[PDB]
RNA sequence: GGUACACGAAAAACCUUACCUAGACUUGACAUCCUUGGCAAAAUUAUGGAAACAUAAUGGAGGUUAACCGAGUGACAGGU
RNA sequence: CAAACGUGCUACAAUGGCCAAUACAAACAGUCGCCAGCUUGUAAAAGUGAGCAAAUCUGUAAAGUUGGUCUCAGUUCGGAUUGAGGGCUGCAAUUCGUCCUCAUGAAGUCGGAAUCACUAGUAAUCGCGAAUCAGCUAUGUCGCGGUGAAUACGUUCUCG
RNA sequence: CUGCUGAUAAGGUCUUCAAAA
């Protein structure tokens, strides 16, 4: 039948928010909470070469504040820090120039095990007419050499062009998807295929999480270096 | 007909009755919080995905 | 013997006074400022 | 020596409880590093928020989820305080989740 | 040597002030006579059932404080807080009152409405045709 | 194929007549979960009783409700067309359940005044095996006593 | 039901109509949309046009029908007979 | 059918509104791409008006065009 | 709108109707709001006008207890429908808002074949709050507390 | 421990593929 969310499950328990502010009235709650969404839903759509696995938006009375955590941050860089200007211009027209932004880039390490990058490479290669089967495999099989515990795949929708449409899925390796304990990260994605539209949902699990707390932590971005500027 | 009802109701009335609270993110016009100024679904959708601060699942 | 008239017409009057008195006083609020949610009062 | 407030009510309010705890641990650990006393860092009953929302998007309004939000609120009270403490307050940057409702 | 007890019942606090005296027990409530706080729905016999079993000739004065709750919350609230003030003397009582559990939290609290449901656990009427 | 026998709560005894049938009656003319208000009715008709028969309303009660107390039960079993009752006996505790209970049914119908006046009369004409509660009892008996011959088999 | 210092209703449009027409002798039909309009004492003696939805329907005023809506004598739906199911 | 019927709809007098009648509009109420200037859009007061919309007014925040205010312009926007 | 069905509310009543005095909650919500007190009014409410950005101020608890009256009747039950006078919101209440007062007083006296929910603070019953909302016969929905039961011998039968 | 117990319009998806990683 139906599951909830698995991600929706662990917010407030084991997992912090992505948008961190306390507004000031109900008129400007529901502002705050659409640009956010803009900026997010900016970041992934576009400029999406550079795997951007999250961004978390932390915002005060008057100050804006993005975290961007990427795999690829040399694409966001651009040539000499030129497409960091555009971005930067965007995120402003989209806020307001009235507030004060402080972007910040994060090279995210350890990156194949995260969820919204696997899926998003998973879209990419189903919009890209690669064969289903060999695509699953050869991310199934990167993503557990990459050290992790089991992950799940479902891809589901007119698949590979038929007119009856079926789904297709792949676990490999434990994941306990009612225990709280345990960091599973869900993403979900769109392969826009010329036949309509093809769905994509990744869980992969990435241990238990022993010490109790509201994380507080970086999740899998510590493993290397996480350090990246363009912030003041 | 759904942009030019969204944009109407950006736009200002003449009257003060006249004006009704719609989504931000879709633009349904039914059921809609005023506390977050969004839908049912997507509020749903934007605390499944951690976008609303504070908002976690209730037990009591 | 009225037959209705007299004090529905003095109703009338009231509503013509009020439709020739009728300003445009248009607004939408009540009380104002105490708009802010304070600080360290300069961090 | 002067004081220049006396009775500065400061509360804390945020939807999350541990960064609440931290907060108010940071606050009262430099309020005792300089010399205030402090009446103590109290609990106020918390603002409890229920949104019920139907699951589905179109029929079986009986299959409905809930979600809660929580606004804890705690109290402090300091009673002298001067220029020697509030200098060293101006350095404490609360994190955004905490809010700050000083009264003077 | 006074005693207090704190009992509690359906969300309903009592605080029992045992007072050794020799002029009649003189049970009191919130600074009421009880047959005048109480419906005297014949519910001080409740209160009284494990300070009749025992004692009350011992003139215990009682000084109660009851905050919350209806009635018969608030009766078995200064019941528990009676029961608990006795295991503060002679706590010989304890092996008694145990016996017949009047000693222990009934635990028993209003249960949350359900949605779907039009109550704790009532259900709406069911058609099939 | 439920294999599990239910738990019996406790039934107190009466606070004034220190006999569990008056709570018992008490909470079989409970409606509305008004205890003070079935417990002002239980105690009218008591004073009542005392006016009217000059003797002690337990013993009174008692003999109304020993009376009326019955002994056989008919269990319907259906097999091919109609039912054909089985008599057997009942457990104490069922037997005061079921005189209680058809005390109080036909105490609320009675033509009297008063609910009160009511109750306390039907308890009078029950001490002395004319009554409703009676009839009933009757009823059942000679229906037992009638299909006494498939007592034998139950199920 | 509506207030007294309030007092009546007319959309003023059909005020200055109505005045006009009444200064002028050779009066013809007013077409009017205006149904929540109160019938006002100078209304009296004119013949108005309401718009019932789908057309205009002819109401004379009289003496009488002072203190009414004006759409009030016209109707919306029509209903004049049913059909067997079976 | 169970698994529809105080269900979508956690609010139909106007709006909502997607329906009917009627009065009006056409790269359009909204958006991008292009050749091109910004020295506006609002709001409100008059007359015609059922109101849409028209003819005249204060010609407006600003920042030299940033956003938006335009002309030309065909890809097109739009569809509950 | 000739009709039919579903889900609910109100009743057919002395375990009650009306009147007076009066005790005991929890949770939630509030600056175009919650509105204390006072004056006016038979009343809905109006005016003045503090307090509260809230464990501080506001949102009357009702069933329950006592007393008075009705005395088993289509009634001091029941409130539908209907006429009139007013209040509030709103440009605007006729189609099509709700509230108050006055007046009228349908059916209905326990409901056929047949069915529904419920295993303790549960059913039953009494109030309070919030969401969408300028306003709303929401009697609906989501929550909170007060009083508070009866029964389970057993799986022969019935549905899954 | 043997009552009674009858019927259900026509045509239809749904496996594309292992060549291989
Ligand atoms: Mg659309
Ligand atoms: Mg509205
Ligand atoms: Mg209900
Ligand atoms: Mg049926
Ligand atoms: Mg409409
Ligand atoms: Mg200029
Ligand atoms: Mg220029
Ligand atoms: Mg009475
Ligand atoms: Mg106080
Ligand atoms: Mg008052
Ligand atoms: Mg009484
Ligand atoms: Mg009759
Ligand atoms: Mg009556
Ligand atoms: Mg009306
Ligand atoms: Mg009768
Ligand atoms: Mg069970
Ligand atoms: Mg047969
Ligand atoms: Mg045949
Ligand atoms: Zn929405």
């Amino acid at each position: 039948g139906q599951k909830v969310n698995s991600n929706g499950l662990r917010f407030g328990i084991n997992k912090n928010w992505i948008s961190r502010w306390t507004a000031n009235s109900h008129a400007q709650t529901a502002k705050w909470l659409i640009e956010d969404e803009k900026i997010r839903n900016l970041f992934f759509v576009n400029y999406r070469n550079a795997q951007v696995s999250n961004v978390e938006i932390e915002r005060t009375q008057a100050t804006v504040d993005v975290f961007v955590y990427a795999a690829q941050p040399a694409f966001l860089i651009g040539s000499e820090n030129k497409n960091i200007q555009k971005i930067t211009k965007q995120i402003k027209q989209i806020i307001g120039r009235t507030t004060n932004l402080d972007l910040t880039i994060n090279e995210i390490g350890s990156p194949m095990l995260s969820a919204r990058i696997i899926a998003r490479d998973l879209a990419n290669a189903i919009e890209a007419r690669v064969p289903l089967r060999t695509a699953m495999r050869q991310s199934l099989i990167k993503v557990l050499k990459a050290g992790a515990n089991g992950i799940k795949v479902l891809v589901s929708g007119r698949l590979n062009g038929a007119e009856i449409a079926r789904d297709k899925m792949y676990i490999e390796g434990n994941m306990p998807l009612s225990t709280l304990r345990a960091d599973i990260d869900y993403a979900l994605e769109k392969a826009q295929t010329t036949y309509g539209v093809i769905g994509v949902k990744v869980w992969i699990n990435r241990g238990m999480i022993y010490t109790k707390g509201l994380n507080r932590t970086p999740a899998h971005i510590l493993h290397p270096q996480k350090k990246q500027p363009n912030r003041q | 007909a759904k942009k030019s009802l969204k944009v109407k109701q950006t736009r200002i009335p003449k009257f003060a009755v006249r004006a009704y609270t719609r989504c931000q993110r879709c633009g349904r016009a039914r059921a809609v919080l005023s506390h977050f100024g969004v839908c049912r679904l997507c509020f749903r959708e934007l605390a499944y995905a951690g976008a609303i601060p504070g908002v976690k699942k209730a037990s009591w | 013997v009225h037959g209705r008239a007299e004090k529905l017409s003095g109703k009338f009057n009231a509503g013509k006074a009020f439709l020739e008195n009728k300003t445009p006083k248009k607004a939408k609020g009540k009380t104002e400022e105490y708009t802010k949610h304070r600080s360290l009062n300069e961090l | 020596n002067a004081v220049k407030y006396p009775e500065l009510k400061i509360k804390l309010e945020s939807y999350d409880s541990t960064l609440l705890d931290l907060t108010t641990k940071k606050i009262v650990e430099v309020v005792k590093g300089v010399d205030v006393k402090i009446k103590g860092p109290l609990p106020l009953p918390t603002k409890k928020e229920v949104i019920t929302i139907i699951r589905s998007p179109h029929v079986d309004k009986a299959s409905r989820e809930q979600f809660e939000k929580n606004r804890h609120k705690r109290l402090m009270i300091l009673v002298d305080v001067n220029q020697g403490a509030i200098d060293s307050l101006k350095r404490i940057k609360i994190p955004v989740g905490v809010t700050l409702r000083f009264s003077k | 040597q006074s005693y207090y007890g704190l009992g509690r019942r359906k969300s309903s606090s009592a605080k029992v002030y045992l007072t050794p005296t020799q002029d009649k027990g003189k049970i009191t409530v919130n600074r009421r006579d009880p047959s005048e706080y109480f419906p005297n729905k014949l519910v001080i016999q409740d209160m009284e059932q494990p300070l009749d079993l025992t004692d009350l000739k011992k003139n215990f004065d009682i000084n109660v404080v009851v905050k919350g709750g209806g009635f018969t919350g608030q009766a078995g609230a200064i019941r528990l807080g009676i029961v608990r003030a006795l295991l503060q003397f002679n706590p010989e009582l304890k092996k008694i009152l145990k016996s017949k559990k009047l000693t222990t939290r009934d635990k028993r609290v209003k249960e949350r409405k359900k949605f779907g449901l039009y109550g704790a656990r009532r259900a709406p009427q069911f058609t099939k045709r | 194929m439920r294999k599990n026998r239910a738990p019996k709560r406790t039934v107190l005894p009466d606070p004034v007549f220190n006999n569990t049938l008056v709570t018992r009656i008490i909470n079989v003319i409970m409606e509305d979960g008004k205890k003070g208000l079935a417990q002002r009715i239980l105690y009218g008709a008591f004073d009542l009783i005392e006016q009217r028969t000059k003797e002690k309303p337990l013993t009174v009660f008692e003999r109304a409700v020993g009376n009326v107390m019955p002994r056989l039960e008919l269990r319907v079993r259906r097999i091919a067309g109609s039912n054909y009752q089985v008599p057997t006996e009942v457990p104490q505790d069922r037997k005061i359940a079921l005189a209680l209970r058809w005390i109080a049914m036909f105490a609320r119908k009675r033509h009297e005044k008063t609910m009160l006046e009511k109750i306390a009369n039907e308890i009078i004409d029950a001490s002395n095996n004319t009554g409703a509660a009676i009839k009933k009892k009757d009823d059942t008996h000679k229906m037992a006593e009638a299909n006494k011959a498939f007592a034998h088999m139950r199920w | 039901s509506r207030s007294a210092k309030k007092g009546a209703f007319v959309d003023a449009h059909l005020l200055k109509k109505v005045i006009d027409m009444n200064k002028q002798e050779k009066k013809r039909p007013i077409k009017t949309w205006s149904r929540r309009s109160t019938i006002f004492p100078e209304f009296v003696g004119n013949t108005f046009a309401v718009h019932n939805g789908k057309t205009f329907i002819n109401v004379y005023v009289t003496d009488d029908m002072v203190g009414h809506k004006l759409g009030e004598f016209s109707p919306t739906r029509n209903f004049k007979q049913h059909t067997a199911n079976r």
